[PDB]
């Protein structure tokens, strides 16, 4: 409801009262240089959906708006131990493997990928026109997850993976009150767990958060670009907290005659296939007793320290 | 004997230095027995009190055992028979008092120590010694209520007493009524068991048990017949008696703590002030959650998991029907000795 009010889609229950606050604020920030049109000028980049993320102020305006959203969230009751527990299921560990790199290490670097612009070059003589773009890239990796099931049956679950800075700006370990908002969704996928141990393998390139690299740079698809999955990191190494949670698929599923199972496409799918709040389990306040991610966890969750190394080489597209 | 009677003076006015009058007596404390604060003015200060008493009690300076460990606890700290460090510290002091050759060397040692050791600790250790030594049987010890009312009494009455005792002459002072049902109002259904939970006799009983069956100490004072079964049965009868009271107060049988990780619904604020620590006791809010422990001074480093793990190991032994000693042999939990 609140999202429809703030954006001010036609799904707003009352535009005359709550306004069109997001879109108009964009327009305000884009027209400081000519607010009455006396200079017959158009809008800066903030006024255009195609370009607004270019401008630093974009992140400051959206940060403003997020505080309204958070003011609602924090009214909601903290998830309880029971709501967060999956009785029977214990994730004993998680690690990441990148080829050509120590365990629990992610690597980033620069890649150049060509795009043809010939179709965009009006009134220019015909033929291929290859633009060479520089952009961030990460080495492919996988997650290996150990999961003990004690319940003697088969158990279904949504695996929810996020990653966050370990430390704050001054290099002190982050407390949950802050870290929950810094948690970046890295993947979400259904799984069938057999009794006893389970070793689970998941490739970086299967993430349901992203679309193929090929969608961004030469049929369907959309989500976050694959080359931006991983944060840049640092040349010397940048510590992050990798987190995973197996939640009960029975309580998560959505009855949708025609429906990965965690995959969502807004064009095709009639319902969002996860019954948990987008951002679960980080979208609410911590129950009494938790001050940090170590205290937060139930056994069906697990944490891992990950070093995110940036390598400052540039590399052609393969 | 007079010697026996004199040890009981060590209980009178715990924080008043030992050179001050105790009853009709004074201790003639040796110079080297005074604490650092008082020694430099010692001769001036000892006389002021020393011309009041009927009796005078000589104390011989002798070589004493090493009291560094018993002295490691601060004088204005609280004493906990549950905290391992403190049990070790108490164990040591009981050792020392137990091992004095005779009652004269006990007097001398205790007189040195008293003004250097945490009063609650001193009182615990000495009492345990006096109950178990051969030469100090009989010896009617004073109740710990008369010695430390601050562990039994609403804090509000101490200034009431102080005023009464300062303003009013001895023949004319009227008794102070101790508040009851004072730790919570009607909104806490639990307040109703004030007559049990906060009874002087019930609480005195708990203390007494711990004096007779201490968990750490010389073997002499620890090893008692079926003391493990008594631990069980004593704590058991409390529950049963407690439930009995709950049924007479329109309440349910007490629920166990299901889970160490769920909030604990029953807050409690004691309204006690420790004159010894010169600090009030902390209370616990409604719906608090147990937290992992890291207290360097106390020497407790313990996750909730450590506790949960012990619980699982014990349940496993009870279900196996035996426990495993450090040598690795099995001790069967048979029907005589299992409970013990
Ligand atoms: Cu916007
Ligand atoms: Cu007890």
């Amino acid at each position: 409801i609140l999202g429809n009010i703030i954006e001010s889609s036609i799904l707003s229950p009352n535009r005359q009262l709550y306004g069109d606050m997001h879109n108009v604020g964009h327009v305000f920030l884009s027209y400081t240089h000519d607010p009455d049109h006396r200079h017959l000028e158009s809008f800066g980049v903030m006024g255009d959906v195609a370009t607004a993320m270019r401008d630093p102020v974009f992140y400051r305006w959206h940060s403003f708006i997020d505080d309204i959203f958070q003011e609602h969230k924090i009214k909601l009751p903290a998830y309880t131990k029971s709501q967060l527990t999956y009785e029977g299921i214990s994730v004993t560990g998680i690690i990441v493997q990148s080829e050509g790199a120590p365990v629990n290490t992610l690597h980033t670097y620069w890649q150049q990928s060509d795009v043809d612009l010939s179709r965009g070059m009006d009134f220019v003589p015909r033929g291929n026109v290859f633009a060479r773009f520089t952009h961030l890239q990460h080495a492919p990796f996988q997650y290996v997850i150990q999961i003990d099931n004690t319940s003697d049956a088969q158990r279904m679950g949504f695996v929810r993976i996020f990653m966050a800075p370990k430390n704050d700006e001054r290099g002190q370990p982050m407390l949950f009150r802050d870290q929950r908002l810094f948690m970046v969704e890295m993947d979400k996928f259904l799984v069938a767990l057999r009794p006893g141990a389970n070793r689970i393998r998941r490739r970086s390139n299967e993430s349901t958060v992203t679309i193929p690299f090929e969608r961004t740079f030469r049929f369907c698809g959309c989500g976050w670009p694959a080359h931006m999955l991983v944060p840049k990191g640092l040349p010397e190494g940048f510590p992050a907290d990798l987190f995973v949670m197996v939640s009960n698929y029975e309580d998560d599923r959505v009855v949708q005659d025609l429906v990965d199972a965690a995959s969502y496409c807004g064009v095709r799918d009639r319902l969002y296939p996860d019954r948990k709040a987008m951002g679960f389990p980080f979208d609410r306040l911590a129950r009494t007793g938790v001050d940090r991610l170590s205290n937060f966890v139930t056994p069906n969750m697990a944490i891992q320290s990950v070093n995110v190394i940036h390598i400052d080489k540039t590399v052609p597209r393969t | 004997m007079n010697y026996k009677k004199n040890l009981l003076l060590l209980y009178d006015r715990p924080r008043e230095p030992i050179f001050m009058g105790k009853g009709k007596s004074v201790f003639d404390v040796p110079d080297n027995y005074l604490t650092d604060r008082y020694r430099p003015i010692g001769p001036e200060i000892q006389n002021r009190f020393g011309e009041l008493a009927e009796e005078r009690i000589p104390v011989r300076s002798i070589a004493l055992p090493d009291l560094r460990i018993p002295m490691s606890l601060g004088r204005q700290e609280q004493f906990s028979l549950f905290i391992p460090r403190h049990r070790k510290i108490a164990a040591r002091l009981i050792d020392i008092f137990m091992g004095m050759r005779n009652i004269e060397e006990l007097q001398s040692c205790a007189v040195f120590a008293r003004d250097r050791i945490n009063p609650y600790l001193f009182n615990y250790a000495l009492s345990v010694a006096l109950l178990h030594r051969r030469d100090t049987k009989n010896l009617d010890l004073p109740s710990v209520v008369e010695v430390f009312p601050d562990k039994y009494v609403d804090s509000r009455v101490f200034e009431q007493i102080r005023e009464e005792a300062t303003v009013v002459p001895e023949g004319m002072r009227m008794p102070i009524v101790i508040p009851k049902d004072f730790t919570a109002s009607d909104l806490d259904e639990e307040h109703r068991l004030w007559y049990f939970r906060e009874d002087i006799g019930v609480n005195l009983h708990h203390w007494h048990w711990h004096l007779v069956y201490p968990g750490d100490g010389p073997d002499s004072v620890v090893r008692k017949d079926r003391r493990g079964e008594l631990f069980y049965y004593m704590h058991s009868q409390l529950i049963a008696r407690y439930n009995f009271e709950r049924f007479c107060n329109r309440l349910q049988r007490v629920k166990r703590l299901n889970n160490l990780r769920e909030p604990i619904a029953e807050g409690y604020f004691p309204k006690l002030d420790s004159l010894v620590a010169s600090r009030t006791w902390p209370g616990r809010v409604d719906n608090a959650v147990i937290k992992d422990l890291n207290r360097e001074l106390d020497q407790i480093k313990q996750d909730v998991s450590d506790l949960e793990r012990w619980i699982d190991r014990i349940y496993e032994a009870v279900h196996q029907g035996y426990v495993v000693d450090e040598s690795g042999n099995r001790i069967f939990l048979d029907e005589e000795k299992g409970i013990d």
